[PDB]
């Protein structure tokens, strides 16, 4: 494992978007 | 017979498709203003950097896909758990 | 469990319905033509 998870900020934006 | 043709049968084009899909995985459809936004570039930057770690650590084509496949599932779970509140 | 995180994880994939689905389907046609 070399960090397969993202920092919160990236996730925070993408979820805030919902097409 | 077999020396160092590993990276010879793997093209940049193939990888380009992988990185593009890597972005799609997180952001399926960004709007015109989002695409030209810094956040998007940072998102691509993630895909670009992760692409780097994969190629370096893969060592094998099967592993190359395997690492990405698990990685995408990990994000997918995280996104889903997040959506629970943001309904 | 955190030590053998990689090993323990590997076992889960072997019984991951969606992972197996996306793993088989997606790799079935890696795009790549100049």
């Amino acid at each position: 494992d070399a960090g397969n998870i993202l920092p919160s900020d990236i996730m925070d934006f993408v979820l805030k978007n919902t097409p | 017979g077999v020396r160092k043709g590993w990276h010879e049968h793997v093209t940049q084009d193939l990888r380009s498709h992988l990185v593009h899909k890597l972005v799609q995985a997180i952001f399926p459809t960004p709007d015109p203003a989002a695409l030209k936004d810094r956040r998007m570039e940072n998102l691509v930057a993630y895909a670009k950097k992760v692409e780097g770690d994969m190629y370096e650590s893969a060592n094998s084509r099967d592993e190359y896909y395997h690492l990405l496949a698990e990685k995408i599932y990990k994000i997918q779970k995280e996104l889903e758990e997040k959506r629970r509140s943001r309904l | 469990d955190s030590v053998t995180d990689s090993q323990k994880r590997r076992e889960i994939l072997s019984r991951r319905p969606s992972y197996r689905k996306i793993l088989n389907d997606l790799s079935s046609d890696a795009p790549g033509v100049p």
